């Protein structure tokens, strides 16, 4: 109720494509703050702004006074622009710095040649089964008997071999489960690999 | 009501 | 030291009426120091805010329901006196340069978390499952997957280490624990993550992978009356060998 | 004698037709000298004293900060400029004049104190013999003047609140 | 057909006195200031505060700074040497003077520092309580200050009045006279 308007609330952008942040100010703001919380990140610092644009790396930050608004570009997303976005201003007819409502992005990867495949790991004697190599297109959806458990996906990105990926795993206790049965809640690709 | 805009006063040292 | 500010600890756990003490180390050189407590709404609520010693401004519920204060050369506190349910929260410090000035710095923020019966707090199980071999076949890469389970509450930090070092790339951890159990209240947690390599890297029994997963629970001077282990914060480990074909 | 201590501070914002050219100008004074100043047309801080000195090498080595003030021409004195032309700018208060035995030519509670008053003589400007108080500031937003004339007659005023030339004359 | 004008904040904090004060000016007139003690807006006219705001609070924090920069520079100072500009008094009416109709005495003191000083208005060389009104420290041009005093009066030719200024720059307390 007393925060800035920032929109948009939340964002998805394909790896590699740009969009915009933008907080609409109620009054004259003497400078304007950006910020970006990663996941279990702290909140990092991205630009401070009195008056026109700032560029850093992928990211432009523009800030115009009198018609009380402020723009946060991003460009050529990578999977690590992804997090919560908050700007920063005060009044210049107050003392107090006031934040924005928060933006949260999601950045989609670009998976060039997708190979879905279900998976079984031993312990180093329980199971785990994990979904693997699928695309971003792909959904994964909450196991529903409350005994086998299935976690939202997730990103790897192994650096040294350019690769990206995406995973989710899925395990239980109980004698009916096997890995066949274990993401058919989710609607997976049609040729998903099942090995054994 | 629109509320005139000071400059704020730093501390010194 | 700078340019980073030092929040801790990173988590807190207190049962309703104890005393939660949190600590702040704002950036070198920097006299102004702020508290902010930030909701599920992604709200920041403003506490009070210092210049070295004195304390600038301050609201009504910090006035009578918290006591904080910055000493010189020492670590800024914010301690609340008697925690109840409404205190958990994320508590943020921001330290600036100018008081006439923006450019606020925030730490890494301490999650404190109220309950009412500290007999709910359990440390995590550990377990690391090795790769699979039609994974290895299929696509020449090997993927680890390690899950911890059956801790409380939801204040864990995972962390992949091979032979003796922090890795951070091909890892993925999920963005938020699940409850084991969403029926029923004060449900332990589940947290998987994966470590994917190169299938000739693991085929290597010469290297050596380990899960390793930080617990924030009770401190040595919290009380603990039953049988089984005291759930302090802790380190609960699991690891795994290099195996040949 | 009696010790006495001052920190002074001064803010103007100065407009030159309009907030199309403004410049800021922070003056810092300790008791009756001023020690440091932040001239917007110079961008950073410069010590007038060496008392003064301190402070603007602590200041301008924050580029954050300085990159604020430069801006402060912007947020803060067009922003107020904004605002006080809505009634202080254009604030029109009409004189009035009253002429009395020289001839002293009262033109009283005006403002703003852009005025010009003449004494004409058979109908001509005599321009010369006038003696003139100069403009005198009340301090309620209203001036007053008086402009004399040492002959042994007729006086006109022309104000930014008057359509017409106000004009009185003397038996 | 040029707008040229001026804007200025001025705020200052006074020792021994211990009074803080935060003013807004306007071409040469006060607009507002800000009773420090009281924290409350004080328009110069009464008519400007239905078309502006100021957020007091916001005045209190800088005399508040301005406060502790004054011992700041106390302290950097290495001999802070006592010395006074005396005020120049003139005395005048708002108004032209006629007899049994309502005016206000004008007394400017200008041209001084520090802003401290004592004025008496005097009705036939007695002071005068009851229909006085005060200008807080005005800002000038250069780094000395200006004041405003006024007395609202009912003119007789059997009463004169006097505005007398007494400042520590001045050996003996100034007074400026006026009658019909
Ligand atoms: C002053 O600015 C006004 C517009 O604000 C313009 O019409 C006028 O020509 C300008 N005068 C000069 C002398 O530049
Ligand atoms: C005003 O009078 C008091 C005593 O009545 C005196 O202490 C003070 O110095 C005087 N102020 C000035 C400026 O002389």
């Amino acid at each position: 109720g007393d925060q800035v308007e920032q929109s948009p609330s939340a964002l998805s952008l394909h790896e590699g494509t740009g969009s915009a942040l933008r907080c609409n100010f109620t009054t004259t703001m003497r400078a304007v703050q950006w910020f970006r919380k990663n996941s279990r990140g702290s909140l990092i610092n991205l630009f401070y702004l009195a008056s026109g644009t700032k560029e850093n790396g992928r990211l432009k930050s523009a800030f115009d006074s009198k018609e009380r608004y402020s723009t946060l570009h991003i460009r050529d997303a990578q999977l690590e622009d992804s997090g919560t976005y908050f700007c920063a201003a005060e009044a210049s007819n107050t003392n107090k710095v006031v934040f924005g409502t928060g933006t949260r992005l999601q950045v989609l990867p670009n998976i060039q040649n997708p190979d879905p495949a279900v998976y079984q790991l031993r312990d180093s004697d329980k199971s785990v089964c994990l979904f693997t190599d699928f695309d971003s297109q792909t959904n994964v959806s909450q196991s529903k008997d409350s005994d086998v458990y299935i976690t939202d996906k997730c990103v790897l990105d192994m650096r040294s071999m350019d690769f990206k990926s995406n995973s989710a795993v899925a395990w239980s206790n109980k004698s009916d489960f096997a890995c066949a049965n274990a993401f058919n809640n989710s609607i997976i690709p049609e040729d998903t690999f099942f090995p054994s | 009501a629109n509320g005139v805009a000071f400059f704020l006063t730093p501390f010194k040292a | 030291s700078g340019g980073k500010v030092i929040q801790t600890p990173r988590y807190l756990v207190k049962g309703q009426g104890q005393k939660a003490k949190m600590r702040c180390i704002p950036e070198k050189g920097h006299p102004v120091v702020f508290w902010y407590q930030q909701n599920k709404n992604n709200e920041f609520k403003f506490l009070i805010n210092f210049q070295n010693q004195e304390v600038l401004q301050q609201i009504d519920m910090t006035e009578k329901r918290f006591s904080a204060e910055c000493p010189s050369n020492s670590p800024c506190s914010l301690e609340i006196q008697s925690s109840e349910a409404g205190d958990s929260a994320l508590y943020l410090c921001a330290s600036s340069l100018n008081n006439a000035n923006s450019d606020y710095t925030f730490g890494s923020g301490t999650r404190l978390l109220v309950i009412e019966d500290l007999k709910n707090v359990f440390p995590p199980e550990v377990a690391v499952f090795e790769p699979s071999e039609a994974e290895i076949s299929h696509t020449q890469k090997a993927t680890l997957v390690c899950l911890a389970t059956g801790f409380y509450p939801d204040h864990v930090e995972l962390s992949w280490w091979v032979n003796g070092k922090e890795v951070h790339s091909g890892v993925c951890t999920d963005p938020q624990p699940l409850k084991e159990q969403p029926a029923l209240n004060d449900s332990r947690y589940a947290l998987s993550s994966r470590l994917r390599v190169s299938a000739t890297f693991w085929q290597n029994p010469r290297n050596h992978f380990r899960c390793q997963v930080q617990f924030y629970g009770l401190s040595e001077n919290d009380e603990w009356t039953q049988d089984r282990a005291k759930p302090v914060t802790q380190i609960v480990s699991a690891e795994a060998w290099g195996r040949a074909d | 004698s009696r010790p006495w201590f001052l920190e002074y501070c001064k803010s103007e914002c100065h407009f030159y037709n309009g907030t199309q050219r403004v410049r800021l100008l922070v003056r810092y004074f300790y008791n009756l000298e001023e020690n440091l100043r932040f001239d917007s047309d110079v961008g950073e801080f410069r010590a007038v004293t060496e008392l003064g000195r301190p402070d603007a090498e602590n200041w301008n080595s924050q580029p954050e900060f300085l990159e604020q003030k430069r801006a402060e021409v912007d947020t803060v004195c067009r922003h107020n400029y904004e605002i006080f032309d809505n009634f202080l700018v254009p604030r029109r208060v009409e004189p009035t004049v009253t002429v009395y035995p020289l001839l002293v030519c009262s033109v009283s509670d005006f403002y703003p104190g852009n005025i010009e008053v003449r004494w004409f003589r058979n109908g001509k400007e005599e321009k010369t013999g006038i003696v003139s108080t100069g403009l005198v500031r009340n301090g309620d937003w209203t001036f007053q003047t008086l402009v004399m004339l040492e002959t042994v007659y007729t006086c006109q005023v022309e104000h930014p609140s008057l359509t017409d030339p106000v004009t009185v004359e003397w038996k | 057909i040029k707008e040229e004008h001026t804007i200025i904040q001025a705020e200052f904090y006074l020792l021994p006195d211990k009074r803080g004060e935060f003013m807004f000016d306007f071409d040469g007139d006060e607009i507002f200031h800000v009773d420090i003690e009281k924290s409350e807006t004080i328009w110069r006219l009464e008519e400007f505060a239905k078309f502006a705001s100021f957020e007091a609070q916001g005045a209190l924090a800088n005399i508040a700074v301005d406060k502790a920069n004054l011992d700041v520079m106390k302290e950097r100072s290495n001999n802070t040497p006592d010395a006074n500009v005396a005020p120049e008094v003139t005395v005048l009416s708002r108004s032209p003077v006629n007899l049994g109709e309502p005016n206000i005495l004008i007394c400017f003191i200008d041209k001084f520092s520090p802003p401290v000083v004592n004025v008496t208005w005097l009705r036939n060389g007695r002071p005068v309580t009851e229909g006085v009104s005060e200008t807080v420290f005005l800002p000038r041009d250069d780094h000395l200050f200006r004041k405003f005093h006024y007395l609202t009066f009912l003119p007789s030719t059997d009463d004169f009045y006097d505005c007398e200024v007494d400042h520590w720059g001045l050996e003996e307390p100034l007074r400026k006279h006026w009658e019909f």
